[PDB]
């Protein structure tokens, strides 16, 4: 039990929870634990989800955001530091209304990435795979920003920066938080 | 150690005698040495078949393709002899001798299967989309120079090459890859 | 115990398990531990058994699959994120009726891979060995999701990649999670 | 094992015949070579064309740079002939050569993309800027030669080339890359 | 808990944290957990923090600079030892008034520092990105400081080391404290 | 070093007296030098006997099959001789001379063995099933050739390269893979 | 403590063990320390021990062996996932009539596997050992089998695979669990 | 593979032609040749010019130091070609060529940049002061040679080259590097 | 750096003398170069002797084996010289020159032990007694042969190479691996 | 604790050791320690330790071997799977009496192992510390066998295999447990 | 680079005057070499006297033994002159030169210390007994030899190459091991 462990789950016992890291296997597998148990020990009050990420695995992050929609509560999606491809899904996909940036946030939004290594018939079904996962992310992107899935597939071609502004002009967050 | 002086080193003989070998990987160096040789031969006596001999496990398309068109393109005959192995780019090769001049030792065996990748292409999803394209132009390429070649629709290659199929001469022979099996001429045996 | 194992341990409380990585011989000896246990503090409950497995080998898969037919509690399963290969397996294994897949897990189903080495003898003897494998793996596989071996022999040759609802009609999995 | 045969290699003769094989990566070491050989030929006889085999897989701005004017300079014309492949600015060197006498074989493959860095550059911020600068330049130079060599505007060229174009020699004798794609020559065939 | 962490956790429990590395995702996240905690537990006592840092990356050091700024209670920096790049901006961003500079610290004050990879395409979305960020630096350390932001845009160009006497005198730290 | 003495080595004088060596490890590289060197020498007397000198370890099956495929054909009589071993493919080898002209020194041995894979060929178990299907066509080609040589059955040939088998020059000839043990030409024992 | 090792120290006050991995001497030891200890607390009682080993040392499984053997109670084998060169030795050597295989295991046999090297001398030394050590060990197995030790020793020659009743007609398991 | 032909290659026939090609690093090994290149051309005619084409990344400071000593000592005049790229210290070099015979092909870059060191020195601090008084020894020395070759001052160079400066061939003549922009001799675009 | 003089080189005049060098580790390449030496100079002159100088750690077994059945196979007598040392299987060799003919310097060592397998074999139980047996083989047959050419029996040969046995040129003498300890021929010593 | 840790402590309060590994310096160290303990909380009940050992060195042997004669409390050795070179020489230190091997327990004695480097007057050194060495293990190995010196180092020289039948015929072990 | 000169190279042209240069470590490639030089050297004119360079760092102890018995056989008187250095090995070819002819540069060095076994040598204690006496062996020999040609006792040099002892060329000549400490010949300022 060291000190981050123990200052995370003192923030866990007031229903905090973080994701600083890439969006691994288990850093996926360890949200979605979060958010159950805290799911399980109350389903009224809201879970914050602090993401400070620079991206990772589409996989681990469509867990994370199965486990927050399926969750009874209301999950509040603060982005601090950073928030990139995986974590600017997981930003965008909190609960309407509380979604925020910190205003020196900054956001990237860019279509996935991949490799292909096998043979020619491996590679079709992989290129055919890939079509439908950024069908879908788009798909989902576009839901969640309100606008539409062309621009967002226009502007996902490369790297795209948002500040904490441009972002909310954009749809990504519904707050700029100050205090 | 091959036996030479100063140069009367065998694979000269064999070059004085319209002999190319290919010995090795198919790659750009070798490759471009073979379309050298027969750019050579075919000037110095473009009316008088050039031979070559198929000893590889193959490799780069693009490099078989460059030996392809030489091939091709020459004034020349070209025959084509399997002798060891022919798998993967050099059995397109074996193939593309003039035909009735395909010839293989019996105990050769000729490996015919579908292009693959050396490694993983990483990149954006779209740069994917490109290079998964051009893979399959070049499989469906393959496709239709052995189809060309041996006398058989593209499907039936498709199908056959899917996985590695490996054929003896005699196979290779009825396949239409090659077109006779040569038969040992030793003295003593006859 | 460190903070994930906290967390685990305290699901684990809550008869909630996971697999969220690939299948091998450690993390199938704990999975089939977790479910002993589990079966003995209570035999008429259930278990849930959250999969986000990428693969692993058939033998630990196998190990788990036999653990989870003969405990006398129900083991539900879950889809979430990626359940391929003997994640699949194991998923489609559930009980029938309680094998259900979030909204946007990934099923993907395909044919062993291995390794021949040594003399001809013995790369005789593993050709046939894998054969009995396979034939076995696909019989399984008929079995629980409903379809012939031969469609499964068809499908499987190559990766069969299944969204969520795909892998309902086919029938890995027995509903669809939407709260 | 490249046989000989006075005695002679087969790029010896190539080259008494005026042919150039650009069979490598280009680099300095393959450019100053590629450079000398122009040279050299160019005395030799000003006025009689030299022959540029092409199959390399690209190589580096600055060395495509001096194969290109050395090529644009000689007083002889250059011939341009595409083997197994013309990638990157092998492809710029392709479409170099003396209009009408630019070709391919009929298997080759052209690939034209823009300028990529090679690994990372790390330094202050105000170095960086020096160097995208410079990137941006040598991206926007690739762009003009090739499009004073095809016929296209500038603004076309960097739409295509913006991710990885493969034009076959059809392809590319449509696009401009090429004139001829080349015809096979052999007696069995043709009278067949 | 080992002897090290023992401390901090003693620290922490006086309001006392440390920033004596480089500034990374890991150790940003850390001071960011502690920062709410301590809000959290008492919202009108201040936080000490002490800096020790040769550099680190500027979303770690903006999201730590946000979690200051949000949070309730005054943050007071000391510099300790050294305080460059991330650790001289951390500084400077304390509760004015509160800021500190032990008699013998160094600050360096310098501008980012970088890398280019892809393609041209790729560059020069980054080199406008690195546009952005020297310019709100810039904007942020005279800010601070209280400077022009020329002046900051000229002294950061290469580096500059102020003693603790000139850096109060430039805007960096309200006091040398001395016992 | 070796020394020389047109410059010739020892190599070059015994290759001026229709001699080869096949002491290095089968592969492609040595068997196309075997190969053009067997060819050279029916070229220029093909009624003449070829001496093969033989101290391999072993190697590859295709080289084996090249090497093998030339001997037999080319017009002129092998004659292989062991000196200090013949292990695995080699042993076909020297098997493979023309009957009557198999000869191995006193001391010389012979390592019959079935053919191995070594490392792993990892896919599918779709691509294995083939792979051991090719390895299973190898095997019993080479128990064929041994049996063809030798004059046994390939059934017992196949029950005694189960394991490692080691032969004596002696057990070696009773076992139809040599001919006759050299013996000694020094004339001062004599 | 971390979560492995809490749910094994659970099931451990439960008399279930586990031998999971290839059977090396830091393995041995463990299992021979939980055997013991268990035998310490009640010596009525039956030991279960689960089996999902790939193999391992022959002097390591011979500790676990003979700490099986002279324990007072029960020893309950459950061949469960693989049971490969050793463990299928130590799932046969449960006590006759509480060796179980699940549905699913696959119980591979095989002949021991070693290395030789330094002298000629030492090599002798080493293939006398050996010889010893294949004897001892396809006694053993023929005396938990009941097949005679001819069968063993043609059936272990490469490499023996076996189901759960192609396991249990052979005799290395009583039961097969439903 | 540089092709030689009738036993004079490329390299050779320009050097006849007095051509001194500095197309590599600037070190130890490249300044020893080119020092005694330019001592054997001089030697053969002192009162005939000697060209040097650079296509060079740069490198050391001595070895740039020693090449530009040997230019501006020899006899003949130095004609400087800057062909591809002449960075950092070929720059120099370039640009101390014979006033009015400097020239660069239209598509060529120069870069310029003060002396950098490569890695870390590592010591006390009275050897690291040393080693600093050196290293603006250098830059001052590379500064004051550069004014006096381009007609700038070394303040002005100083300021330029305070961080890496590329100039175009038409950039570099504005500049004072080079004289004369190459212009093409084709005659078909004439 | 070997100095060339006017041409050859030492070993060439060397050889042009008939004095075959082994002075590397008995290796299939050294064992396949001395072999074609002497079969080339077997070929030259059989009726005359082929000295071999003897400097080396020793080697592998059976390219020991070739180069002994070669030596005892040609025509012509073979004298053994050992200069700096004769270890493992040089040992073998230096005893099987032509009895009478083999001598060594005042200062060399001869060092015979028994074969022994450095690395590992691997495998089951059933190829490692085969590998024993062969081992054990190659023992006797260094054994028989040392037993051959020094007049000892087997046994004593088996119970001495147990371990490293080191022999000075007079011990080897006595032993009977050679027959005369060659003398200094310096003529200002002879007569000083 | 871990797991093993846990086993470990509790069967220590029950005056059980455990020697599975390679000696060197570190585990003749905590052995040490542990008899130290142990002779400490009662001076008369007896100490087992158990052997698995592969080898080791010798002042770490010497070391556990010390410590086992000054114990006021009697120590048990039992060879449970192997017992090489310096746990075949603990095994035999073992109070006459209290030696037992599992049955199927191996037993080596080998002369020891080392080597030489440095300068010649070093290795002359080295060479005579190595004699001393030899004779003084040899000779504390014929006191505990019985074994008159001449036999303990002609046996000695290469390895020398035994099992637990032979190992108590020679003198290592006074029973075989069972 | 060696340049040659009009054909020949400086160690050719040195060798023709009789003389041989040991300036590498004394190990068998070395070894091999000096002995075959001295033979031909010896053959071509057996009264003339050969001259050794020795400039090394010393080297094996059998390779010493070989090249020290090779110079004490041949019909030739051996002179020796030690240009940089003499350490260990080479010392003793220093003093092994005919009484009268060894000679020293006056900064030579001449490093003389007892052998020392590089590496560490593992096994039983019967095999490093026997290790060890060998060891013993070779130190007693080298003393031996030392104190033949140095005129000393074995027992002085046994208490003088306990460790490292370096002599200075004079040092030298006084203890023995060189005669003559070359003066130098340069005509001006004779």
């Amino acid at each position: 039990l060291s000190l981050t462990d123990s200052v995370y789950e003192r923030l866990l016992s007031e229903r905090i929870i973080f994701l600083g890291s890439e969006v691994n296997d288990e850093i996926a597998n360890r949200l979605c634990a979060q958010i159950l148990l805290l799911a399980a020990e109350d389903a009224s009050k809201d879970i914050s989800l602090y993401i400070n990420s620079p991206g990772g695995s589409i996989s681990a992050g469509m867990a994370i955001y199965d486990t927050m929609v399926l969750a009874p509560c209301d999950i509040a999606t603060y982005a601090m530091g950073m928030a990139a491809s995986m974590g600017e899904f997981l930003l965008a996909a909190g609960t309407k209304g509380k979604r925020y940036a910190l205003p020196h946030a900054r956001i990237l939004m860019h279509q996935p990435l991949g490799g292909v290594t096998g043979s020619a018939a491996d590679i079709a079904i992989q290129a055919e795979q890939f079509a439908v996962i950024k069908k879908e992310m788009f798909r989902l992107n576009a839901e969640f920003t309100g606008q539409p899935i062309e621009r967002i597939e226009a502007d996902s071609d490369r790297d795209r920066w948002f500040t904490a502004a441009e972002a909310l002009e954009y749809g990504f967050v519904d707050h700029i938080i100050t205090r | 150690i091959l036996p030479s002086f100063i140069e009367s080193n065998p694979y000269n003989k064999l070059f004085e005698e319209r002999i190319i070998f290919l010995g090795v990987q198919v790659d750009d160096a070798s490759a471009n040495d073979i379309m050298a040789q027969l750019l050579v031969l075919e000037s110095l006596d473009p009316d008088r078949d050039i031979t070559m001999y198929i000893n590889s496990p193959g490799g780069g398309f693009t490099s078989l393709m460059a030996i392809y068109d030489t091939m091709q393109y020459v004034r020349a005959d070209i025959q084509t002899v399997c002798l060891g192995q022919a798998a993967s780019a050099a059995a397109v090769l074996l193939a593309a001798g003039t035909p009735g001049k395909r010839m293989a030792l019996p105990n050769a065996r000729v490996l015919i299967h579908q292009p693959s990748l050396s490694g993983v292409i990483q990149g954006q999803f779209s740069d994917l989309e490109i290079q998964a394209a051009e893979i399959e132009r070049m499989r469906t390429l393959m496709e239709t120079t052995l189809a060309r070649h041996t006398g058989k629709d593209a499907g039936v290659i498709r199908k056959d090459t899917d996985r590695d199929k490996i054929l003896t001469a005699e196979e290779a022979k009825d396949y239409g890859i090659i077109d006779t099996v040569l038969e040992y001429r030793k003295l003593s045996a006859q």
